[PDB]
């Protein structure tokens, strides 16, 4: 992992977002319900 | 005929009883875009992006200022309703004297 | 309904919480509706040849 | 379509969409036309009677 | 714009008279002032 001063961004795009290992396995959203990322479309992530 | 033809002005007094009750409809709609302070204007979105009790506090503002907007219609149609009601009682005593 | 919730199930049923004042809105424009005639056939209707 | 969620009526639009643009709004601010995310065919969306 | 209206349930509702019924009102009213004063 990139240290805090110098972050690092990767890009996701043009594919199918499954976040369901990301509830499988701290997990706080704002704005959007973490149960329902599953039906939702982005522009990008 | 020439007097009425070359005024247009002359039948002002019927013309706006019908641009102020279309323009009572449009505002009513307009108002719909509001969000009173809600996230946003479309309930089904609300409904998608955040969880139950979360959507059901955006959702009474927008009710809330919903209900507020067809009352003032409401309001003001009573009181237009009387000012016509007057104008055709006028009407109806000339019908009868003159 | 239509106009606050439009095709939403859960607000139209949310919408049951706020009282009357639907039926008093529905009942205030069905009374002028009806004055709407009224004052027409008092000024045209003044024969009954 | 894509996310986006409601109740109508789909029918064929004749609405000239410029090739960036995904969907159409009224005087509401409210959906009324999409393109189709497969066929890129735009559609026009009213309530059911 | 009536429809755009009609999409967000504010409807119009007919008069009970319609314009050829006011006009025969007033086309009897003309004929008996003329001849009967």
């Amino acid at each position: 992992f990139a240290s805090v001063y110098a972050w690092n961004r990767k890009r996701i795009s043009n594919c199918v977002a499954d976040y369901s290992v990301l509830y499988n396995l701290t997990f706080k959203c704002y704005g959007v319900s973490p149960t329902k990322l599953n039906d939702l479309c982005f522009t990008n992530v | 005929q020439d007097s009425l033809s070359s005024t247009p002005s002359a039948l002002g007094k019927l013309q706006d009883v019908v641009n102020h009750n279309a323009q009572a409809l449009n505002t009513l709609v307009k108002q719909l875009s509001s969000k009173f302070g809600a996230i946003s204007s479309v309930l089904n979105d609300i409904f998608s992006r955040l969880d139950k009790p979360e959507a059901e506090v955006q959702i009474d503002r927008l009710i809330t200022g919903r209900l507020q907007s067809l009352q003032t219609y409401v309001t003001q149609q009573l009181i237009r309703a009387a000012e016509i009601r007057a104008s055709a009682n006028l009407a109806a005593t000339k019908m009868s004297e003159c | 309904t239509m106009y606050i919730c439009g095709d939403s199930t859960e607000c139209s049923n949310l919408l049951l919480q706020y009282g009357s004042f639907c039926t008093q809105l529905k009942r205030a424009l069905t009374g002028i509706a009806v004055e709407q005639d009224k004052n027409t056939q008092e000024v045209f209707a003044q024969v009954k040849q | 379509f894509n996310g986006l969620k409601g109740t109508g009526v789909l029918t064929e639009s004749n609405k000239k969409f410029l090739p960036f643009q995904q969907f159409g709004r009224d005087i509401a601010d409210t959906t009324d036309a999409v393109r189709d995310p497969q066929t890129l065919e735009i559609l026009d969306i009213t309530p059911c009677s | 714009l009536i429809c755009a209206q009609k999409f967000k349930g504010l409807t119009v509702l007919p008069p009970l008279l319609t314009d050829e019924m006011i006009a025969q009102y007033t086309s009897a009213l003309l004929a008996g002032t003329i001849c009967s004063g």
